[PDB]
RNA sequence: CCGGCCGGGAACUCAAAGGAGACUGCCAGUGAUAAACUGGAGGAAGGUGGGGAUGACGUCAAGUCAUCAUGGCCCUUACGACCAGGGCUACACACGUGCUACAAUGGCGCAUACAAAGAGAAGCGACCUCGCGAGAGCAAGCGGACCUCAUAAAGUGCGUCGUAGUCCGGAUUGGAGUCUGCAACUCGACUCCAUGAAGUCGGAAUCGCUAGUAAUCGUGGAUCAGAAUGCCACGGUGAAUAC
RNA sequence: AAGAACCUUACCUGGUCUUGACAUCCACAGAACUUUCCAGAGAUGGAUUGGUGCCUUCGGGAACUGUGAGACAGGUGCUGC
């Protein structure tokens, strides 16, 4: 109950358990589970510890939780001080992906600020 | 309020259309634009003729043009030099063979087209426009249509407010699809701008 | 197997045309099976009216493609040169085929 | 409408009973035209309430409706600076529709899990006067009696 | 529309129909993929040096008799007004008013 | 972004300053418009000026800028921000 | 001997054959039961078999095209009523009390230009 | 070789032509013995059956000189023309019109049924092989009731989730990629992995709709190299109410 | 507006052209056409391999191109009062 170094929940399926770990979807825990030989409707509290410990493996094949955390920071990071575009967009907190600001973008921009 | 246009609203009831050739969708744009071509030339070019009506069709690989005209002997000429040269210029733009025949049009005075182009010159040499409109609508009424109405709007007699003004006599029932309606329109280019000339003539039911 | 697809724009006149091909075609000995109507192709069109805004000021035209099939089995030396000699009114687009 | 409405629309009624009264209980719960879904929410809501009751499904949606259907309701008048909650005496048809349509409101905003579940409580509920349905009856019945003094109009 | 615009346009055609068979060649080496690197990058170096107006992409179809850029329709060559008084005037073949 | 079997986008003629800027040693700005080029990796220390409107936007390639078109750092906007 | 009928809902046409037999019904060589999964589809096939009591004297095999679950079952209950119409005559007051012979003749209208759907107009604003 | 598959059949559904029908025609009552109305039979349709096109004289000196034409004025080493870059895509904000949601009448997984209408020739692109997928390779067929687009989805059967900002919800962002196009940074669509926001039904106010309509579910087309939640059509399920 | 990456595009920054991109008409020269090299962001300017014909009053016209003055051409410039 404790992968990548996080408390993932005892009570949901395994497949709905592992997407808790920053780094894994659906798409990734059903193939941790599937290559750990774990059924994919079965609850973490009901493991064995040696399953716990296969899917403490397999989970370490992937970059997940910190590591995957600065790596995002550190490309984020890149583009700022580059300053290029989307550098500029990032700095700003406005939408980087081509997206509209006449209106909308209130996710970037944050809720509403009046004048 | 606008209203629907009496030609188009009864191509498929009680008129025929100005064009029957059959073309697919790779030919129909260039045919069209042909047409056109053709059309716009021999309009230009017999401005004098007072040509009433162009159909045009393709039967294969040709151009069969009907020019339904007022002065038959005026588009032919002598024998048929005209003609041959008309035919000879349609050819070159339509880039086929060609095929002239002129159709002769009794009563210039119960033919739209022709009255509105008659209406149009006589405005452009400055002739009343009261007095063309009630002469258009008394030669047709004689000549025995069974209704007639003439508009003529715009910069009327040099005046700087357009107006629109239309004479009318008999029956011109525009919602009945049946009833043939044989209507045109035309420009007149005065000096004062443009006015525009519209008729209807009604000459009957099925 | 002599087939000939009759497209018109126009079911009187195409209906003229068939009607004297299937005339022609017995005439010349042979025996016809049609005509046969194929569904009319119905391709329309929705424009703006208004030269300017007014979105909802719009026309719908259609144009109708009309076709019929003819068919020609047992096709006769005479039959094929009548057919092919006839020569259909214009308006109508005839495709011969084997 | 300012004209008349013809005759009311022809309703075919429901395959497992063979009531148009249940036909109609189906369509006010039904959402977004998705009938089956509504008749299998309410064949199991009167399976389940049969059930724990013992009455056949019929009789006993018979008499959770009577204990909610109204008699009186109140509608407005206007003569001046105030209006006049007239309380009318309503049509056997309108009772239904009402009985109806206020079990299936308490059903929805009851807390349940399957609006099947939800609709059998609701119903159980009103088979001893107890749900939102009788409660807005009562509220409407009382309305009434308040407004009383109007009702000569 | 303008002249100038027009004659852009037929000048755009021209040089399409010119330069056909080079872009045609060129991009089956780019779009081929056993092409060794050296081809399909001289490849598409020459697609660059040819110029612009001969990509078919950068026509605009226009109505034949107004050079209208907008309201087109591929099947007469025309924008909508053009189509509508030729429809009406009876000078389009079969087309007529619809009601379904 | 662009498909990788057609490989990146460089232009001729950027191309060309470039492959003769570096092969003759450190010059003036390569005063250039192709905003859609890429950022090669001979491209390191020179001095581009990448047009973006109505100026030439000196940009300095580094090493980190590999792969990325040049137009990307020349914006071509101007905010401030409203009513500061 | 097989007496035929057409019967026609919504977009649905459905050719029926009624012939004597133990009661059984096909429906595009299946049986009823696995091929309408909605019991009021059942019940609109069955509707005048059962309203005039000849359910089980009477074989169906009905081969219906076009629409949908409701539309096809329609169509196939107008079938058996016109089947049984062109079976025997005396039957007709009956059916027609009832409301099956008639033809419903509703279908989706067409939509229209300036509005979202058939009527559903634009959300409007006086500004 | 259970597939109309082939021989065949012309019945049937369909396809397209031509006809018939519905007219207040008949009956009853009411009614100034009139128009007509209230019902009833018959009939698929009963009262202008449903829908569409059809927009009268005229009103707003309403809109368009940027479709076009056009009087008058104006520019003409230019207010015309050509070119590459940029902008029309900018964002403290405000409004309109929509899309997706806020969940269990649901989400997800597996199996499976039922459509109409349209398009297509530097076009639609089978089958097959490869890719997790966008898609790639070879490549038939078809200007087509033949071939392709193109397995409709909601629905039904089973399991799961068990009321939680949640397997709801999908914004945003990182990485990796496909296609079109000379070229995807400004500024494309789409795919995979990851991230998973606000949102728990919305104040005053306000809109659409009386039938196969609303609501809800998908499909096609025009424009178009690529680029729809818009627009225009198509069908599936399908009500309540009108004193 | 039935669909702005360039085009569209009418706007902006610069590089350029002015009887002009598109029309007639005047004269002269030259068949056109195709390919290739340089410079320039491209426009555009230098060249030039090949080409040098189609009818013929065979001498010239028909086309297609450049040049040379114009009469003009061009305007999505204003005015929908
Ligand atoms: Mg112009
Ligand atoms: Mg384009
Ligand atoms: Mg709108
Ligand atoms: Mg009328
Ligand atoms: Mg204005
Ligand atoms: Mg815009
Ligand atoms: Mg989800
Ligand atoms: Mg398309
Ligand atoms: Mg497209
Ligand atoms: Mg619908
Ligand atoms: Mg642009
Ligand atoms: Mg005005
Ligand atoms: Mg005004």
């Amino acid at each position: 109950a404790r992968i990548a170094g996080i408390n993932i929940p005892d009570h949901k399926h395994a497949v709905i358990a592992l997407t808790s770990i920053y780094g894994v979807g659906k798409t990734r825990s059903k193939a941790i589970l599937a290559a750990a030989g774990i059924a994919e409707d079965v609850k973490i509290s009901e493991l064995s510890e040696g399953q716990i410990d296969t899917l403490r493996d397999e989970v370490a094949k992937f970059v997940v939780e910190g590591d995957l955390r600065r790596e995002i920071s550190m490309s984020i990071k890149r583009l700022m001080d580059l300053g290029c575009y989307r550098g500029l967009r990032h700095r700003r907190g406005l939408p980087v992906r081509g997206q509209r600001t006449k209106t909308n973008a209130r996710t970037r921009k944050g809720p509403r600020k009046p004048i | 309020g606008q209203k629907v246009h009496p030609n188009g609203i009864r191509l498929g009831i009680v008129k025929p259309w100005n064009s029957t050739w059959f073309a697919n969708t790779k030919e129909f744009a260039d045919n069209l634009d042909s047409d056109f071509k053709v059309r716009q030339y021999l309009t230009k070019e017999l401005a004098k003729a007072s040509v009433s009506r162009i159909v045009i069709e393709r039967p294969a690989k040709s151009i069969r043009v009907t020019i339904h005209t007022a002065r038959p002997g005026i588009v032919i000429g002598k024998k048929g030099e005209d003609v041959e040269k008309l035919r000879k210029v349609v050819a070159d733009i339509a880039g086929v063979p060609a095929q002239i025949n002129i159709a002769e049009v009794r009563k210039p005075e119960l033919d739209a087209k022709l009255v509105a182009d008659s209406i149009t010159s006589q405005l452009e040499r400055r002739v009343m426009f009261r007095r063309a409109m009630k002469r258009a609508v008394q030669n047709a009424m004689r000549l025995g249509a069974k209704g007639i109405k003439v508009e003529v709007s715009g910069r009327l007699g040099g005046a700087e407010i357009a107006r629109t003004e239309w004479y009318r006599e008999g029956r011109v029932p525009l919602h009945t699809l049946r009833a043939d309606i044989d209507y045109n329109t035309s420009e007149a280019h005065t000096t004062y701008g443009v006015i525009g000339v519209k008729v209807w003539i009604f000459k009957g039911e099925i | 197997r002599i087939r000939i697809r009759l497209k018109a724009f126009d079911h009187r006149l195409i209906d003229q045309a068939t009607a004297e091909i299937v005339e022609t075609a017995k005439r010349t000995g042979a025996q016809v099976r049609g005509p046969i109507p194929l569904p009319t192709r119905k391709e329309r069109f929705t424009v703006l009216i208004s030269p300017h805004v007014n979105k909802d000021a719009r026309d719908q035209y259609e144009i109708r493609t009309h076709l019929r099939l003819v068919d020609i089995v047992e096709p006769t030396e005479k039959t094929v040169d009548a057919l092919m000699r006839l020569d259909l009114a214009a308006g109508v687009d005839v495709q011969i085929s084997l | 409408p300012r004209r008349r409405v013809i005759g009311q629309r022809k309703i075919l009624p429901d395959p497992k009973f063979g009531s148009e009264l249940l036909a109609k209980f189906v369509n006010i719960l039904m959402v977004d035209g998705k009938k089956s879904t509504a008749e299998s929410i309410v064949y199991s809501a009167l399976e389940t309430l049969a059930q724990r009751s013992g009455k056949s499904e019929l009789e006993a949606f018979e008499v959770a409706l009577e204990n909610v259907r109204p008699t009186v309701e109140v509608k407005s008048r206007r003569v001046g600076g105030s209006t006049y909650q007239v309380p009318v005496e309503v049509r056997p048809v309108r009772r239904n529709a009402l009985a109806m349509r206020w079990i299936v409101e308490a059903a929805r905003k009851r807390g349940d899990k399957s609006m099947a579940l939800r609709l059998a409580n609701e119903l159980s509920d009103a088979a001893e006067n107890k749900g939102t349905a009788v409660k807005k009856r009562e509220d409407v019945h009382r309305m009434a009696e308040a407004n009383k003094a109007f009702a000569h109009y | 529309a303008k002249q100038s615009m027009k004659a852009r346009e037929v000048k755009r055609v021209a040089l399409a129909d010119k330069y056909f068979a080079k872009r045609a060649e060129l991009k089956a080496i780019i779009s081929d993929v056993n092409a060794s690197d050296e081809d399909r990058w001289n490849a598409v170096l020459k697609l660059q040096t040819l110029p612009r107006d001969s990509s078919p992409s950068r026509q605009r179809n226009r109505c034949r008799q107004t050079g209208r850029p907008h309201g087109f329709l591929r099947k007469f060559g025309l924008s909508r007004i053009k189509v509508r008084e030729a429809a009406m005037r009876g000078e389009i073949p079969g087309l007529k008013k619809a009601s379904w | 972004p662009r498909s990788l079997k057609k490989g990146p986008f460089i232009d001729l003629h950027l191309l060309k300053k470039v492959e003769k800027a570096v092969e003759s040693g450190d010059k003036k700005p390569l005063r250039t418009w192709s905003r859609r080029s890429t950022i090669f990796p001979n491209m390191i220390g020179l001095t581009i000026a990448v047009h973006n409107g109505r100026q030439h936007v000196p940009v300095f390639v580094t090493d980190e800028m590999v792969g990325h078109k040049l137009g990307e750092f020349a914006p071509t906007r101007t905010y401030r921000g409203h009513a500061a | 001997n097989q007496y035929y009928g057409t019967g026609r809902r919504k977009s649905s046409a459905a050719r029926v054959f009624i012939k004597p037999g133990n009661g059984k019904i096909v429906i595009n060589q299946r049986s009823l039961e696995q091929y309408f999964g909605r019991e009021t589809a059942r019940m609109v096939v069955r509707q005048p078999l059962e309203l005039v009591d000849m359910v089980e004297k009477l074989d169906l095999y009905i081969t219906v095209k076009g629409g949908g679950i409701s539309g096809q079952a329609g169509a196939i209950r107008h079938g058996i009523t016109r089947a049984l119409m062109e079976y025997d005559e005396s039957l007709r007051s009956e059916l027609r009390k009832a409301g099956f012979v008639t033809r419903d003749a509703r279908q989706v209208e067409r939509k229209k230009v300036g509005l979202r759907k058939a009527r559903r107009r634009p959300q409007f604003s006086k500004r």
